[PDB]
RNA sequence: AAGCGUGCGUAGGCGGCUUAUUAAGUCGGAUGUGAAAUCCCCGAGCUUAACUUGGGAAUUGCAUUCGAUACUGGUGAGCUAGAGUAUGGGAGAGGAUGGUAGAAUUCCAGGUGUAGCGGUGAAAUGCGUAGAGAUCUGGAGGAAUACCGAUGGCGAAGGCAGCCAUCUGGCCUAAUACUGACGCUGAGGUACGAAAGCAUGGGGAGCAAACAGGAUUAGAUACCCUGGUAGUCCAUGCCGUAAACGAUGUCUACUAGCCGUUGGGGCCGGCUUUAGUGGCGCAGCUAACGCGAUAAGUAGACCGCCUGGGGAGUACGGUCGCAAGACUAAAACUCAAAUGAAUUGACGG
């Protein structure tokens, strides 16, 4: 109620980017700046967290999707001390409807990582590794938070609605539930559980998932 | 110019309905409340009302939506100035095989098609609702 | 394929809100009539079926009479949200008339001065030793108005550009008052309507159909060059057509937003509100392209128009015209396509 109040979770972009499908989850704007009311904000977030939780209770998963470039770091971050599948650098076209063929890579990162420190792999040139290390690197940079998930997941987070447009889509044709921090500049057409809120700031996105993380831990 | 206020107020409710809007307001008449007071008593809108300012009155229809989509699917004004339709008691017609209804002007006011069918009569087809 | 070039308006169509009344439309009943046959349904006779036949149903009509008044119409009375009027301001290439300015071109007279100028892809025709071109001075004349200048403005459209006066049209915008549906659209009909053309009289600098010469070229009735007459200008009339285009008839209401700009109003450079004019874009719509509050969305009123391509917007008849022509407007015949939008290639001087 308070905590996001301190966080920043009002403030949002300039009063001329806004979606008109938001005004509902608008209640004023200062400084030619739309700020969302938090009110109405959290009797949502909760519900969200409430539905985090009982997923991970049920034992199911939820892909914490995050690729601002801004909160890729805290995501990664909170997303791996909570054990659950991530996505930091690209929102890989296809993921979910071309899961198959990306398992396809999966198992490729799943056999190179076991043949750098896990095979004892000797006997061999030093620069011949370098571009099996750079094939591993370019490999893991980009699907080494979905190694851990081996199948759909049952949830999504994502901190851009807007940015992860993709995601989105690919979730709302594969049937998947997906959940949202929504800011003023994006529209929220497939979010099963739209939170209206800052989705750039440094303390308001960690606080999102912290919070959707701590969430998970109820195990 | 303005010719046909109920196909106005058909219209009114048609694009607010289009564009998710909860109320739709209008300027009022008698024959206006007469029909939203029947597409009150079908269920197909929430709530009428008619606010006098000085000597202009003004109608507000409260709107419903079932799951995202509205109710009024489909509204169709039948009888234009242009073309009075005139129905009677054996050729009234039925509107989606009786899951819409029509709007009925007959000598005992406004009525619903299977009113008018039942009490033997019928005359101007307003509209057809779904 | 299909919005008249644009207005104005006649007949007509359609028209705000409240109320009383009427009962013409509209609705309901009754009563006549709606021939039989046929059709339809039950069932009856042919050994069955065709076929024949009993009874109904139907004949949705019209007339008379009685009833009902929601809606449409009539009539009376009201009302002010449409339409209009009065009064202060504002912007404007709106129009008509008459003056006037400056630049430049052309020509003429003179001065200086001497051998080229001009023109092209290259040239030549052409102009120059009778003195060109260049430069200076004076003059004459006609036409158009650099800069400003702007998806700026005004106009019904066609269109409208130096500056000034005179006469004049509309629009915007604020308040207060007034009238009280006085409206919208309109077949016929009328008004205006680029350029070219035509008539009569002027004028004629530049440009320039026709034309002449020089080139180019296989040829070159062209493109390029040097000239050049109608015409372009004015007065007064005709003509009545244009890719007269937003290829989008007029009027009304409603439907996310964002970014400009023009003319105003309001409030604190900014916010808003109006009338225009532009760029995006949600929904929706669309064959697609696209349109998207300046709709091609959602609806309503009236009008115009289309119905395969060609023959053909032609013939004939007629109306109009000085004529050129315009307008109205076919058929025989012929073909099995013609067409739109997009896609993949290939090609492009
Ligand atoms: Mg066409
Ligand atoms: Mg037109
Ligand atoms: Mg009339
Ligand atoms: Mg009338
Ligand atoms: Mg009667
Ligand atoms: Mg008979
Ligand atoms: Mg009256
Ligand atoms: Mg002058
Ligand atoms: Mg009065
Ligand atoms: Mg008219
Ligand atoms: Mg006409
Ligand atoms: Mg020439
Ligand atoms: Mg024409
Ligand atoms: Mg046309
Ligand atoms: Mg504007
Ligand atoms: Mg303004
Ligand atoms: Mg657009
Ligand atoms: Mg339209
Ligand atoms: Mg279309
Ligand atoms: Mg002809």
């Amino acid at each position: 109620m308070r905590d996001l109040l301190q966080a920043g979770a009002h403030f949002g972009h300039q009063t001329r980017f806004w979606n008109p499908k938001m005004r509902q989850y608008i209640f004023g704007a200062r400084n030619k700046i739309h700020i969302i009311n938090l009110e109405h904000t959290v009797p949502a977030l909760n519900d969200a967290l409430n539905f985090a939780n009982q997923l991970a209770s049920k034992k199911n998963k939820v892909l914490f999707v995050g690729t601002k470039r801004a909160a890729s770091n805290i995501i990664r971050e909170q997303a791996q001390r909570a054990g659950q599948p991530y996505v930091d650098h690209r929102w890989l076209g296809g993921m979910l409807t071309n899961w198959k063929t990306l398992r396809q890579s999966i198992n490729r990162l799943k056999d190179l990582q076991t043949q750098s420190q896990d095979g004892t792999f000797a006997k061999l040139t030093k620069r011949e590794a370098l571009e099996r290390t750079r094939e591993m690197e370019k490999l893991e940079r980009s699907l080494g938070g979905v190694k851990n998930m081996g199948g759909l997941p049952d949830a999504l987070f994502v901190i851009d609605v807007d940015h992860e447009a993709i995601a989105i889509k690919e979730a709302k044709n594969l049937g998947i539930p997906v959940i949202g921090i929504v800011d003023t500049n994006s529209n929220p057409d497939n979010v099963d559980y739209v939170i209206p809120g800052n989705d750039d700031a440094i303390r308001a996105v960690t606080l999102y998932a912290s919070a959707m993380a701590d969430a998970i831990l109820a195990g | 110019s303005m010719q046909d206020t109920v196909a106005d107020m058909l219209t009114r409710v048609r694009n607010a309905q289009m564009a998710k809007k909860q109320t739709v307001s209008m300027p009022s008449s008698k024959l206006k409340v007469a029909i939203a007071n029947v597409l009150q008593q079908e269920g197909y809108i929430s709530n009428v009302e008619v606010a006098q300012e000085e000597t202009k009155s003004t109608l507000t229809i409260t709107l419903k939506y079932f799951e995202g989509k509205p109710v009024i699917e489909m509204v169709k004004r039948v009888s234009r100035p242009g073309l009075r339709q005139y129905r009677g008691k054996d050729k009234l017609p039925s509107v989606k095989q009786g899951l819409g209804i029509a709007i009925v002007s007959t000598s005992k006011g406004i009525m619903t098609d299977r009113a008018a069918r039942a009490a033997g009569i019928g005359g101007e087809v307003i509209a057809f609702v779904s």
